[PDB]
């Protein structure tokens, strides 16, 4: 979490939590309901979200979704919409956090290794991401749409 | 470490699920309880030396500790014996703030009996002087504070062992 | 230099040790140094001096 | 800054500003106008902060302004109004900055070794931070109290 | 390092005087531009990686420095000269947010133009291809934003050459 | 670390005699098959990869342990388990090669079951995992490969326990 | 060179050069004469084995031809084509020399960077090489094609 | 073994053993059975060698053999007997072995000081050792002789 | 360092064009005679404290500099002279069996006339005895390779002067 | 190293010369003297920090240097600045008790001025500092004492100019 | 001398002298008129006792004076004698510094290889300082032998 965050740092500078970091978990008591009013709407449209998405993904990537790529067949198409869906469940998890250090343990380390395992490409998986974002900015409000699409952002890289 | 986020997230995460309601629910309560535990660990910050003051007196001021042969009777020793129990205030302070107490556990009970029975320590005497210093900061800090820290100060007694 | 960039040579077994705990950063660090990796691009290049 | 802090944490985790990190950047900038008013409060009633500060500390400790004090004497006694004074404008700086780092930098590092060269008693230094405080809440709005009073605190802190 | 609000507490400081009206409206100034400088950081960070490679395709990728021979000429000096790009655009994503000029002198400008003399990479390539991440850089934060980052990108240019 | 050209001079320096003429005898033996082993370790190190693939689509992928809280479904997990198991092929070739599996059992085995217990990786999946991709790579390196193999494959099997 | 890398070790051991090492560097003297005969079929077939690879590289990776992908258009195309003969040429160079700490040195130490610079598919670099390795098996006698194999599989398999 | 070195430096490196490498090790399994027959010779005529190289030793040194040296008395000149032949069996070890190193882990690491114990002179230690050398360089083939002189050497080294 | 084979594929290598038939003559050539090197180098190893010995009595020994006050009159000083020449003696051997003399001025010339001006060691006495060094090695060495390492303590020699 | 009798030794090791009586008779000096300059140093040595607060207080402090801008108006300047002068005076006693001023300009005037310059200290603030210490130190020291200090301590101030 | 080591252990450990080591110093001044004078009398003695010295380490090792030692004819045993007069010189100095320092500076620091490389043997130069300790011991008085013999055994310590 933030606190998680500020905690380390202070405990690595064996001081007292400074005035400033308290500041900051103290505003993350106040955007704490909001946050997690932004990550129920998530979690509601999940499933259409996902649906979307995935067409938008085929779309820009038509190799790995058509045979002779990754995603090839239904059984395969399936396994990686499932991958997709578990990565946006730990985005909505770190959205509700409010810190991308969860969402880094779940699924940042090591990412390079298990998608050169899986076989699947790695800017496709990006490309879905930025799928993601637009259809979270078309279900969410513009404040609530910048720091989804800040997660997101993180999301992004950790495909690259 | 961990904090009680963090917690409700690992719990999530192996359920494998989305977060439900009643996990939300917990988060709420732990993000209402969030403003009076970051004041209160303002006001330990502000009255830390204060509070190491009276525990120390009450605990082992005129005692066979600081006697000649109590252990205690090195200025060494007082001085040790001082930072080890600011270490464990803040320590615990800190954990207070995150609400989970497996951040104090990890990094402060850790291998802690190995060392003090090496070092010979009276851990149980130790025990009661967090306690006594539990007690005083719930006096300072206030009813509400005094609770939480009461049960962080007992995670650190059960780590005493 | 960057600091971003753990480039290919970083030794992985020396980074498992140290996550298990059985090696201590001191050990790593000594293992590193010690290392081919270090010495190509420290050592056989510029002077001994 | 609180920026400034936060940037040097990024430089050292050899990341981008994180979201959250951004963020609260974000909420810096949202109160820079209300952290402005509380200074501009606090650097009005400079004089009268400090004078009731310089008695009320004079009197918790009579032996710091008394024969075989630091301070015996006039001009000792106004070289400690300025020590106080120094660390009240600091106060007012670090609360334009919304962090400790412009403080620590100035009268929190190296503060303890230079008050035992010259021979002024740094728990006495301490009790007339506190003084400060008690007069800038009563000067200062409930809620510009409370984040006044925790940079503040955090300079008494750092006494200790 | 050092900041907007930072630098002007210095001089407060050099000054030795609480803070003045003109202070308030330097303060001001940049309390005005953090909304612009936050957003555009966000825009960098997400289209950072694309950056560098419209930077070095638009100035030397395609030309002899690419081609054998030219500094840039194999997989490793291909990659070290990513890198060092990459640097550079962190460095000053930063400095755009700090809205000073120190934290790319402390470290982004030091020592840096000896360094690539006796490497012998191409001072002036380095500056053109700086120059046009600064362009791709402007398209991408939008006006306002790619006025302030071309400022900080210049520095890192002329202290480099 | 021992080879087995080592190993019988070491025999021959505990005894203080000479090598005896049937050691001579086994140590040419030894180079003779040594010939035919290192042409299939070299096909080995080329195809590495894809048998550590094969043998994690034979176990690993559509399982339980994949699925949420398995000890392996995670992507530091995932990324984990990978590198465990080519780890081990790699000491494994290199055990091949040499003759003797003392190496490997002295740094890849040496508490390994140990570490895993502590862990909680299930070491006995992991070596009916381990079985599977010896079986397969014993099939494409060829039989006088395979029993090869399969003593390594034995000191994997050594290790679960 | 061999002999450079057995130097090398033999600076790091603060030593001269061990017996068993010049002795290496003996057998490897002799292993250059037909090492260069081997060469210069290479060279010979600079061109001709880089077409046919090429176009079974193409065939297995279509997306790539396909507009949209890395090497879309003729332009694109060509330079893909010219990756694979630097790869080629660089090849020859590491097999003459019989370290193939050279060809290293020259690519294959940051590719990977390098191409996730420049957008280029590793996965397809990689089969392309493992297609010029099966190419060269036909095209050079089998003895000298087997050390060949082994220097186009190190290159492998650091893409890899 | 030459092997076992080369594998010590690839686990060190991580990487699959190098294709020179291995290609080295295959020469060093066809060089196995002249080495077995050169070591087979040096074993048969060993005892003479060690005769002929101690009484050219005692030619060169007969201070050492005589009273106030170390080889004094025919209990001292039979440990210094001893001692040779200890060492000449197991340079027969290093040399059917293929590797310097398992000699020089066996013996020959502080052998100066193990020299400097027995109170023996260190360059007389290394002439006998030369004469052992020229002995068996006769008794051996040119091709066996070649390889003996550069285990011999190495044995010249660790005397010096 | 850089080898002779390595150098004529540098020469290819900024060319761009595959090794030409000559080009490979040129490396037969060095094979040719790596293979008298390589006896020569052995020989060299095994007299080099002799060689040593012998360059140090022709000129160090009953000299002024050994003489009190001579720079190399202490008992520090000696051992320095003598590790001194025995490092120069090491390079120099490796650069004649390698047969490129690049890693001889990429390790010992770099700076090494700067340490010798800042240390005060007479650069002209250790270039007279690099001289006397260089006889005694092509007298040991043989006359072919007294010719190869000749020249490249010439070389080492002349980037003193 | 040097000492003032390791100097008069070391003069004479370049001679080679044994021991002449001019150089009996320096060394007789310097036992005969080792007495006052040791009481002396510990007197310095009981009351140093009372020298340093009262050469500050004497030249460094209630000025500009102190105040706002000065390069001591932090209290990090400050704490860095008496810490310079307590260093200063260290060294120095070290040196007086040696009797040599060699030791000084190995450690305490190696690179000083470079550093200061760099630093942006005032040189000739630091100089009158020192000169400040120098009353102070003669008046606790005393006459005879404080005189051999004297010359010690202006040669640190020399160092400085 | 005694007072610059304790000077530079006390740098090292970056505090004032110790009362102890003032104390050292102090005695070492007081007792300097004998230490000078005991040093005095070994340089006035210093020719005859090297010539008796001298005869007496030939006799204990004639072979080294014979042909076939370092010191082989009357030129080699000449320089040997010449290094012995600069130790005792050396060891006159170290006694009247009253710290061995100064002898370990000009000598005992690469003594070993110094003496490896001559050739010369380390146990026959121990052998004759000894033959000197002895000679002098009997030629000084009993109270400056003493002191004389525990710097001569430390030389010969280092000659061990
Ligand atoms: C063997 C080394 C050693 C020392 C020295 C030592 C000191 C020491 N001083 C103490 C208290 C104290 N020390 C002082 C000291 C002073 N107050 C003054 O006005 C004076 C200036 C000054 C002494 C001259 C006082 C007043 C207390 C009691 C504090 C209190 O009870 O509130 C205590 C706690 C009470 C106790 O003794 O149980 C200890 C342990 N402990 C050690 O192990
Ligand atoms: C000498 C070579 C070598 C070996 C063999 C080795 C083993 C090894 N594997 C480890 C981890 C691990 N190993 C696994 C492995 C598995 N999980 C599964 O579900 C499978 C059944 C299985 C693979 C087949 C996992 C998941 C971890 C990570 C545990 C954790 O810290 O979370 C660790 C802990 C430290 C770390 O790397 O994070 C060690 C020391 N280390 C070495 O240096
Ligand atoms: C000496 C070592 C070395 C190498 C190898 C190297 C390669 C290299 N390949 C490039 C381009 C490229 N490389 C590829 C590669 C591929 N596209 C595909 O579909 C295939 C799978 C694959 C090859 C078979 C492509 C498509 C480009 C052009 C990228 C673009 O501009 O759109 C470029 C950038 C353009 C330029 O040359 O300026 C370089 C530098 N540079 C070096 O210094
Ligand atoms: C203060 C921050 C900082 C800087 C500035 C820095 C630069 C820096 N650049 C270097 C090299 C280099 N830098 C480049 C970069 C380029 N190639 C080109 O064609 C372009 C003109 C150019 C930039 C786009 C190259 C090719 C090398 C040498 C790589 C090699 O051959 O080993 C090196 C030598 C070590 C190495 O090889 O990486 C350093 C230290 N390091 C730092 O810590
Ligand atoms: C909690 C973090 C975490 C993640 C994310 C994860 C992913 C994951 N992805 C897998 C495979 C896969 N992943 C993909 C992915 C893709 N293919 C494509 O064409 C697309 C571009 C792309 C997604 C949109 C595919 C195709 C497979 C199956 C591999 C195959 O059989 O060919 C597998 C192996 C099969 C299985 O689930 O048992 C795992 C475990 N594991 C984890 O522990
Ligand atoms: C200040 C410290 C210091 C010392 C001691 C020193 C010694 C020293 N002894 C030398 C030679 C020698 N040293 C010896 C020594 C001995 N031979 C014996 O039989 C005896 C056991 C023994 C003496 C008691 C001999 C025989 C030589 C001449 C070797 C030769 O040139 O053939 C040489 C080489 C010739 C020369 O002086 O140029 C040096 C430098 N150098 C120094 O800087
Ligand atoms: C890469 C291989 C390599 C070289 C070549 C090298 C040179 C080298 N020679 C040195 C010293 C030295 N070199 C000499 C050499 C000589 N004095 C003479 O009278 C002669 C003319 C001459 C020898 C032929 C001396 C006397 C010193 C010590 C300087 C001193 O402290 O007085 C030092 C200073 C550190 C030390 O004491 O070792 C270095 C670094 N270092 C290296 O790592
Ligand atoms: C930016 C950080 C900073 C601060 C704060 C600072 C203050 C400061 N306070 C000083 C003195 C002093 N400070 C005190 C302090 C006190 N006496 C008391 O009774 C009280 C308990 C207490 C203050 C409330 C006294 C008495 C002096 C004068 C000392 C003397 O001359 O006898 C001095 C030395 C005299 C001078 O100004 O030259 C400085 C520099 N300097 C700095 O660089």
């Amino acid at each position: 979490s933030v606190v998680t965050k500020s905690i380390v740092n202070a405990d690595a500078e064996a001081r007292y939590l400074s005035p400033g970091e308290l500041d900051r978990i103290k505003n993350f008591v106040s955007t704490g309901e909001r946050r997690l009013r932004i990550a129920q709407t998530l979690t509601e449209n999940r499933e259409r979200i996902v649906k979307q998405a995935g067409d938008q993904l085929f779309q820009k990537r038509p190799d790995v979704v058509s045979p002779g790529g990754n995603a090839y067949g239904e059984e395969m198409t399936a396994t990686c919409l499932r991958d997709l869906d578990y990565y946006l469940r730990l985005v909505t998890y770190g959205i509700v956090a409010g810190d991308v250090t969860p969402i880094e343990e779940i699924g940042l380390v090591g990412v390079r290794e298990m998608y050169n395992s899986l076989g699947t490409p790695i800017p496709a998986v990006a490309e879905g991401i930025r799928a993601m974002k637009n259809v979270a900015c078309s279900l969410l409000s513009a404040e609530d749409a910048a720091e989804a699409g800040s997660y997101f952002d993180f999301v992004i890289g950790a495909m690259q | 470490m961990q904090d009680a986020i963090t917690a409700v997230i690992n719990a999530s995460d192996v359920q494998g699920k989305y977060l439900d309601t009643a996990a939300m629910e917990k988060l709420k309560a732990y993000f209402a309880t969030g403003e009076l535990r970051v004041r209160a660990a303002s006001v330990i910050s502000a009255n830390a030396a204060n509070i190491v003051k009276e525990a120390v007196a009450k605990s082992l001021l005129y005692s066979d500790i600081t006697r000649p042969g109590g252990n205690m009777y090195t200025t060494r020793r007082y001085a040790a014996c001082i930072r080890d129990l600011d270490y464990y205030l803040r320590y615990a302070t800190y954990a207070m703030l995150a609400g989970d107490p497996s951040i104090l556990d990890e990094r402060v009970l850790n291998g802690l009996k190995e060392t003090y029975n090496s070092l010979g320590v009276p851990i149980a005497a130790t025990v009661q002087a967090i306690q006594a210093m539990k007690e005083v900061t719930a006096s300072l800090v206030g009813a509400d504070a005094g609770k939480e820290m009461g049960i962080y100060f007992d995670y650190i007694c059960s780590g005493l062992s | 230099f960057s600091g971003q960039v753990p480039s290919q040579f970083r030794r992985p077994d020396l980074e498992s040790r140290l996550r298990n705990g059985e090696i201590t950063v001191r050990e790593f660090v000594r293992t590193l140094a010690s290392s081919e990796i270090y010495r190509n691009r420290f050592y056989t290049p510029y002077p001994n001096t």
